[PDB]
Parts: structure tokens; C-alpha cells; sequence
């Protein structure tokens, strides 16, 4: 028993269902302006579709409750749904509301917090980055690049933290330090490579180059741990090495072949197919051994660096996250404005979002003001741009959008200052453009109407089958042409054969590309002034009439 | 054009005695208990149909 079972029953068993029915037999819940849309028409597909307040007459009735078929799994769908009053928020408006309801505002002093946390997430990566003698190398290099004059100083560097000539200098005394620490690398040398590492610190990079920078240093990572992960499957898939004490041999290392050789060592049988691709793990083992040293410091400060860059990324990410949901709020109420300029509501927020997503990775709290009101500024600015771009069907250029609207603007202006209107002279006068172009930009602003309007009502016509294509030439024209070239094969029969061939050739009678003088001479072998002369030889002698008439007639 | 309700509620919301209800809706036919009888008031007119 409920509130739906006696009336699918009389759906059927009193023909229909009048709308005040199925109104106030609704539960309590998904009342949601339209929300019976869906269970009047599963009801309508068991026959009712009642009229404004239930009229009757029409035995008719049954056509349309047979047009509608046995298989009634929505009997079950509905009697699930309005069984359990799960709110059936089908409108994505809601259920992003909610979404964004369950983030609470994260108050001032919070976001001072996660500001530090960014920026300490930031500094861990720069000096994680410090750490291994591989990235100074390229830094110089397109230090040098910049200074040998064959890139640009403001493409390196966008200022130190604690001139040019300093950077200068500075660099100096990084390659002087450098070159002394790497030919002391035979302890004191690690101490040595700390003290050019914390020089190194005054630096900050251009951020495609801490990009680069990072990615440079990913890739070789990954080139490590693609050798390493391809060493230890073959090893283990083919060798069938034991996975413990491949922990308790290999693991540590991953470099030297002292768990090789015990391995070899350990009179396994796969120990001796070990041997088999002996030359392919080994090269392996020997190539990820060049590659630390180039590296040069060992095997276990590549995996603390590794570690460290992956938490200070996770941090400043979640970091971030934290701030973009507590300002998702900001965002939306920023965009209530711009609804009305012909795009979704949700594409305005999303476009929102993303403005919210850069304010915050650029902000910078120490300048000492409040979050909200840098963020608005991006947020507008996105919101501007997207619903400029992605507006109008035939895209506009943004300055073109501004000017249209400067131009209402004046145009409203005017029009109320003046009482009739403003005719294009007078708006040219208001504006400094040459009046030629008000016309023009008048003539841009037209938004294409839909090829679906109804025309006036003579019903079931619309208006795009009135619209005809110029394109179709008049079948009479095909046979116009049918005819011409029946004339002209006729002519052509009448001359000679190489009067007939230069004819046919010079042009593309019968032949596809046609040729120009000295290609038809060279296929004749003589190619000269005679054959023009041909040519026109023969178009003079086939001026006289009774050969012309017929297509003298045929001219039009 | 909501649900249905029923409809004295109306009526009584506007903070209505049942008693005044019944005083405005029916008229009152008085009966007297005495000598332990029972006597009606008769209006004739009233006894049609019955
Ligand atoms: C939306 C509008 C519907 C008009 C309508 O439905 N009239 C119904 C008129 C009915 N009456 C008054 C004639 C009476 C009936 O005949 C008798 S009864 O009242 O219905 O009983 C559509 C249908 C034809 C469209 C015009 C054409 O594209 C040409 C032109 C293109 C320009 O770029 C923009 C302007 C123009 C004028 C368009 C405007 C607009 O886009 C029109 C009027
Ligand atoms: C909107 C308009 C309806 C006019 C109408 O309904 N008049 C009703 C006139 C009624 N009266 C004045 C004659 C009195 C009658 O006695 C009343 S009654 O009709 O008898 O009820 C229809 C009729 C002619 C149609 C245009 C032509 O195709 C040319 C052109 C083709 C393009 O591809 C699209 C644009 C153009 C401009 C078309 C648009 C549109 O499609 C028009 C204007």
C-alpha cells in the first residue's frame, strides 16, 4: 500500500487520470517544478494524457493504450524511485550546489596558512632540485646561451632574491665553485656540493624554465626507473627469482653486482639460464650504473629526492585544492552577472573555476591583502573572455565585441538625450571613427536567426523550406549544352583532320587538360608560329556563314 | 493548486469555536428533561419527507 497503487490502478481501469490526481498524490519530496515529467510519461505510456481539467467523449482511447507497449519495467522503476524518496536531482544545477555546499568557507587566517604551505611546497621542490650535478650543467648552458648572445637575458631570469652585472658575477663565481668541487670529488666533496647548492638558492628561474628544469630531471628519473622496473621484471619473470631474497640481495643497491654474482652464486637452475640474457640484464645493470654516474652521488639519494619533489607537490596540490574549494562560492556569485549573453549558466561557472585556479597559483599574500578581492579580478577577467569567445556562431574578435558595445552604448546615450534617435552620422560624430565603419560594425552585430522559426501559421511549415539553392543550373541549360556540343562535334567533322587536332587540342574538346602552343607542336614534332597560324586559318575560314549559321543562331 | 486539504481548518483558523461552528451552520432544535420524559418542540413543517 501507498500513495501511487491506487492510481495506476485506474489509470487503466477508469481509461485516464485527471492532472489534480497525479498532483496531490505525490509523496512530499521530488515535487521539483517538473519533476512529474517522468511519471506522467510512463503513466502515458499506459493511456491517459488528460486534458486541462478531464473532458470525455472519443472512443479512441484504446488505439493509444495498445500503442503502448506490455513491457512495463517503469511500473517497477517508479514504484522503486517513489519507494525510497531518494531525491531525484536530475537538474546539474542542484547537485553541484550541493557539491559545493559540503566545502565551509575557509576563513582568513586559513588561507595565510595554506599560502605558507604553497609557498613551502615550492621552496622544498627548489631545493630538492639543488641536488645532484647534472642540472647546473644546463643552467650554464643557457646561461651562456644568453650571454654568448645567442639567447636573451629576459628569457633565463626575472629577477635574483638577495642588475645584470651582479647575475654576471654571481655566475662566475658559480662556475669557479663548480669546476673546484667537481675536481674535488674524491665526504669533502659532498660538503662542497652543499655550499654551491646553498649559492645556488639565490636563484630564481623564468617558470618555463623551472618547468623545463623539472621535466629534464623527470625524464632522466624515468629513465632510471624504467631500467630498474624492466631489470627486476626480467629478472624475476624470467629467472623465477624468489621475490624475498630478490628484496634481501637486491634490494638496497640496484647497482652493484654483488647480488648478480650471489644469484649466480646460488647454483639455481635459472641461475644457470641466467646466462641466456646475461648480456641483455647486465647491460641494463651497466647502463643504470653510467647513468648514476653522471649522477655520481649514489643510489639512495636519487629515490629521497624523488620522495621529497612528490611531497611537496602533494602538499602545494592539496593546498591548492583547499583554497579553490573554499572560493568555488566566490566564483559562482561572481557570475550571477553575465547569465544573459546567450551562454549556460554552468559554463560560466566552470570558466570561473578556472580564472579562481590561476588567481590562486599566482597570488601572493605577503603584498598584505585579503585573497577574495585578487581573485575577483581573475575570475571577471576568464568570464569576460570565454563569454566573448564562445558567444556569438559566427566568433568575433574581442576588440570588434568591445567596440559593438561601446557603440550601444552611445547609441542608448543619445537616443535619450536627443528623444527621436540617433541616425549613423550622429554616432560617427560621437565616435572618432571615419563613419564609413559604423555601418559596418552595424552590419556585424546581426546574430543569425534560426533556420527552425515557425513561419506565420499555416501550421506544420517552418521556414526552411522556403529557402532555395541558386546553385541547381536549369536542366534546360544541360540541354543547352547537350546541343552545343552535338554542334560543335558536327563542325569540328567538317574540317580537316590537323586543322580539327589543333582545334581540339588548344582548347579541351573531347580531351582532358589542353595543351598550349609549343606542347600540341612538340606532339605534332613541329612546333613554330605555323600552328597558330593554323589555328587561325581555321578560325577565319569557319567565320564565313552556312558553316557559322548554324551556331550563329545558336549564340545567346 | 497543491495538495488537498480538508477544509474546517480554514474555517477554524480564523480562531472559530466549534460550538459558534454548529450555531452558524444548523439551526437548534431544543429539548427539555423533566418528570424523567422526554418532549420535542414541533415544527410541523420540518416532519416533511420523514
Ligand atoms: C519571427 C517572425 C515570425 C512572424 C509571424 O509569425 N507573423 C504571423 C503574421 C500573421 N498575420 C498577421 C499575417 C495574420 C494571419 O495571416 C492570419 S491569423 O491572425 O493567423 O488568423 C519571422 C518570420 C519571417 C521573418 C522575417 C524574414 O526572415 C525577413 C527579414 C529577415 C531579417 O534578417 C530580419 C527581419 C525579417 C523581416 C524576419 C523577421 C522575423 O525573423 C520574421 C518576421
Ligand atoms: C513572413 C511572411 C508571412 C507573410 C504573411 O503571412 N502574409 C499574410 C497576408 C494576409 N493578407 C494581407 C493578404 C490578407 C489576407 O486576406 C488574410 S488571410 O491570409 O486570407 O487569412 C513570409 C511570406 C513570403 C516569405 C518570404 C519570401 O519567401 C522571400 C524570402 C525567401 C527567403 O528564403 C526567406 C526570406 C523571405 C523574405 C521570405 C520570408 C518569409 O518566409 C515571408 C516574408
Amino acid at each position: 500500500q501507498s500513495q501511487l497503487k491506487l492510481l495506476v490502478t485506474r489509470g487503466k481501469e477508469q481509461g485516464y487520470l485527471t492532472y489534480a490526481e497525479v498532483n496531490d498524490h505525490l509523496p512530499e519530496d521530488i515535487v521539483d517544478s517538473d519533476q512529474i515529467e517522468d511519471i506522467i510519461q510512463m503513466i502515458n505510456d499506459m493511456g491517459i494524457q488528460v486534458m486541462e481539467e478531464a473532458p470525455d467523449a472519443d472512443d479512441l482511447m484504446l488505439a493509444e493504450n495498445t500503442a503502448d507497449e506490455d513491457a512495463a519495467e517503469a511500473a517497477a522503476q517508479v514504484l522503486s524511485s517513489v519507494e525510497s524518496e531518494i531525491g531525484r536531482t536530475t537538474d546539474p544545477v542542484r547537485m553541484y550546489m550541493r557539491e559545493m555546499g559540503t566545502v565551509e568557507l575557509l576563513t582568513r587566517e586559513g588561507e595565510i596558512d595554506i599560502a605558507k604551505r604553497i609557498e613551502d611546497g615550492i621552496n622544498q621542490v627548489q631545493c630538492s632540485v639543488a641536488e645532484y650535478p647534472e642540472a647546473i650543467t644546463y643552467l650554464l648552458e643557457q646561461y651562456d646561451r644568453v650571454e654568448a648572445e645567442e639567447a636573451r637575458l629576459s628569457d633565463l631570469i626575472t629577477g635574483f632574491v638577495d642588475d645584470p652585472e651582479l647575475a654576471r658575477e654571481k655566475f662566475a663565481e658559480l662556475r669557479a665553485q663548480y669546476v673546484v668541487t667537481r675536481d674535488t670529488i674524491k665526504a669533502t666533496a659532498q660538503e662542497e656540493i652543499l655550499k654551491l647548492s646553498e649559492v645556488f638558492k639565490q636563484f630564481r628561474l623564468v617558470p618555463k624554465q623551472f618547468d623545463y628544469l623539472v621535466n629534464s630531471m623527470r625524464v632522466m628519473m624515468d629513465r632510471v626507473r624504467t631500467q630498474e622496473r624492466l631489470i627486476m621484471k626480467l629478472c624475476v619473470e624470467q629467472c623465477k627469482m624468489p621475490k624475498k631474497n630478490f628484496i634481501t640481495l637486491f634490494t638496497g643497491n640496484e647497482t652493484s653486482d654483488t647480488w648478480f654474482n650471489a644469484a649466480i652464486a646460488m647454483n639455481k637452475p635459472w641461475s644457470e639460464k641466467l646466462h641466456d640474457v646475461s648480456e641483455e640484464v647486465h647491460r641494463a645493470l651497466q647502463k643504470l650504473q653510467q647513468i648514476e654516474e653522471e649522477t655520481g652521488l649514489t643510489i639512495e639519494q636519487v629515490k629521497d629526492i624523488n620522495r621529497r619533489m612528490s611531497i611537496g607537490e602533494a602538499k602545494a596540490r592539496r593546498a591548492k585544492k583547499e583554497m579553490v574549494e573554499a572560493n568555488l562560492r566566490l566564483v559562482i556569485s561572481i557570475a550571477k552577472k553575465y547569465t544573459n549573453r546567450g551562454l549556460q549558466f554552468l559554463d560560466l561557472i566552470q570558466e570561473g573555476n578556472i580564472g579562481l585556479m590561476k588567481a590562486v597559483d599566482k597570488f601572493e599574500y605577503r603584498r598584505g591583502y585579503k585573497f577574495s578581492t585578487y581573485a575577483t579580478w581573475w575570475i571577471r577577467q576568464a568570464i569576460t573572455r570565454s563569454i566573448a569567445d564562445q558567444a556569438r556562431t559566427i566568433r568575433i574578435p574581442v576588440h570588434m565585441i568591445e567596440t559593438i558595445n561601446k557603440l550601444n552604448r552611445i547609441s542608448r546615450q543619445m537616443l535619450q538625450e536627443m528623444g527621436r534617435e540617433p541616425t549613423p552620422e550622429e554616432l560617427a560624430e560621437r565616435m572618432l571613427m571615419p563613419e564609413d565603419k559604423i555601418r559596418k560594425v552595424l552590419k556585424i552585430a546581426k546574430e543569425p536567426i534560426s533556420m527552425e522559426t515557425p513561419i506565420g501559421d499555416d501550421e506544420d511549415s517552418h521556414l526552411g523550406d522556403f529557402i532555395e539553392d541558386t546553385t541547381l543550373e536549369l536542366p534546360l541549360d544541360s540541354a543547352t549544352t547537350e546541343s552545343l556540343r552535338a554542334a560543335t562535334h558536327d563542325v569540328l567533322a567538317g574540317l580537316t583532320a590537323r586543322e580539327a587536332k589543333v582545334l581540339r587540342m588548344r582548347f579541351g574538346i573531347d580531351m582532358n587538360t589542353d595543351y598550349t602552343l609549343e606542347e600540341v607542336g612538340k606532339q605534332f614534332d613541329v612546333t613554330r608560329e605555323r600552328i597558330r597560324q593554323i589555328e587561325a586559318k581555321a578560325l577565319r575560314k569557319l567565320r564565313h556563314p552556312s558553316r557559322s549559321e548554324v551556331l550563329r543562331s545558336f549564340l545567346d | 493548486r497543491r495538495r488537498k486539504l480538508p477544509a474546517t481548518i480554514i474555517l477554524r483558523a480564523l480562531n472559530y469555536t466549534t460550538e459558534q461552528i454548529l450555531d452558524l451552520f444548523f439551526e437548534k432544535v431544543i429539548f427539555e428533561i423533566r418528570d424523567n420524559k422526554l418532549q420535542m418542540e414541533l415544527v410541523p413543517e420540518r416532519l416533511r419527507g420523514e
